[PDB]
Formats: structure tokens, C-alpha cells, sequence
């Protein structure tokens, strides 16, 4: 699931840059109002460097 | 497209009886325009800024409102508890039942 | 932590509370502030933190 | 007319219409399979040939 792909760090992921879904996951992981915390990490993971 | 020289009588006999009112503008990209405050806020004045949006008055053509109201509700910026005002001089039926 | 920031006090109506905020603000960007906080936070203490 | 994996959002259906959508979207992850645990020489494994 995708909560198990949050929690463990072992396989990094990403996506093509600036794609729809970027700008998808970059909403979420910033808002501090979201019910789940899940994409905090996605985007914790995704933006490295 | 809005020329605020509209409310400008508004703000003035408002801002006489002590009420904070705030203006802001409506971006282009309202999905950039969201993203910025998450990005340039600190979580101390997001905290404000949610109990502000409490109560709003929305100036604008209704395609726009259908997508910027959407917009607020799916980031959860407000809840059971507000009231907006929606004021324009042409909405058809067809545009009220959305 | 948000809502909070330290300070100090001063009488009720007390008019030097105009002074702090334009040399906070100098003390800042010259960096003596940061000056007397390593003074009274110094990396190397006895321990690691 | 346009027609292709093309998604309804807030910002797209400003300017133009939509029809009803005829498939849900839906935001999921490529992963490589893991290969079968099991092995007929596990036990041999702790040393080299």
C-alpha cells in the first residue's frame, strides 16, 4: 500500500519532475490541515536536494 | 477583470464602524496561488489565516467561483461553520444548482 | 513550537517598549545577537546535547 | 472535440467543458516483483564453493 511505501525508506521513489503528479504530491505533502499524514513523508522523500 | 473602484465606498464606510476587513486578488492558477501560502507561512499564522475565511464575500464571475470554491473545500481551509456570500448580476439556474 | 517566543517585562503602559523592535532587528542582522547566544549557548560544553 | 487520457481539474475546467466521466483516476506505483523466496540449496549458501 501506499502508507507502506511511506513508512519504509530501503527503495527510494519519484517521478518525472514537475509532472502533474509533482505538483499533486507537493500540494498534500506541505498542507498542515490534511486529515492524513501520509504524503508528508511522500514529499519528505520526493524533494531531496 | 474586477476594477475595485467598485468597492471602494465599501471599504471606506466599513472601516469606519471597526471591522478588519482584508482584500486579496485571485490568481490565474489558483493551484499556485494555494501552494504558495503552504510554502511562505509559518504554521503560527496559517492558524490565523483559517479563522479569517471564516466569514468572506466572493466578487466574481461564477466559472471562476464553481473552480475556486472547489478548490477551498477539497484543502479543507473551511468547515461546517462558514459562510460565504456569493454576489453577481447574472447566474442562471443552471449555475445555482452547482 | 509556534505562539510562543521569549521576552522580558516591564510596568503596566511602560513607554520604552518602543525601543526593541529597529535595534532587535540590527542586533540581528549584525549578528550580535547571534554574538551574545553563542556566548550564552557555546557549542562545546561539557556534553553533547 | 479533445479525447485521450486527458483529467478533469479545478483549473482546466475553467475554460472549457466537460462530459460526464466515462473512467475514475486514480494515482498508483510501478514496482519490480520480488522473486520466489524459496530455493532448493538455501542450506548450502554460508560458504562458497
Amino acid at each position: 500500500s501506499l502508507q507502506d511505501l511511506s513508512k519504509q525508506t530501503e527503495i527510494p521513489y519519484g517521478t518525472v519532475l514537475d509532472s502533474a503528479v509533482y505538483e499533486h504530491v507537493r500540494m498534500k505533502g506541505l498542507n498542515p490541515f490534511e486529515r492524513d499524514s501520509m504524503y508528508s513523508q511522500m514529499w519528505r522523500m520526493i524533494n531531496r536536494s | 477583470e474586477y476594477d475595485i473602484r467598485g468597492i471602494q465606498e465599501f471599504l471606506d464606510k466599513v472601516s469606519q464602524q471597526g471591522m478588519d476587513v482584508a482584500l486579496q486578488k485571485v490568481e490565474n492558477n489558483i493551484n499556485k496561488m494555494i501552494t504558495t501560502l503552504f510554502d511562505t507561512m509559518r504554521i503560527e499564522e496559517l492558524n490565523r489565516y483559517r479563522d479569517t475565511l471564516r466569514r468572506a464575500i466572493l466578487v466574481m464571475n461564477p466559472a471562476t467561483a464553481k473552480s475556486f470554491i472547489t478548490e477551498v473545500v477539497e484543502t479543507n481551509l473551511v468547515a461546517f461553520d462558514c459562510h460565504w456570500i456569493i454576489i453577481n448580476e447574472e447566474i442562471n439556474d443552471v449555475d445555482v444548482q452547482e | 513550537v509556534a505562539d510562543r517566543g521569549y521576552g522580558i517585562a516591564l510596568q503596566h503602559g511602560s513607554p520604552y517598549r518602543d525601543v526593541f523592535s529597529q535595534r532587535i532587528l540590527e542586533l540581528q542582522q549584525n549578528g550580535d545577537m547571534d554574538i551574545l547566544k553563542h556566548k550564552w549557548w557555546p557549542k562545546n560544553g561539557q556534553c553533547d546535547l | 472535440i479533445g479525447i485521450s487520457a486527458l483529467t478533469i481539474t479545478p483549473d482546466r475546467e475553467n475554460v472549457v467543458d466537460f462530459t460526464t466521466r466515462y473512467m475514475d483516476y486514480s494515482v498508483g506505483v510501478l514496482l519490480r516483483r520480488a522473486e520466489k523466496t524459496v530455493d532448493m540449496f538455501a542450506c548450502l549458501a554460508p560458504f562458497d564453493l
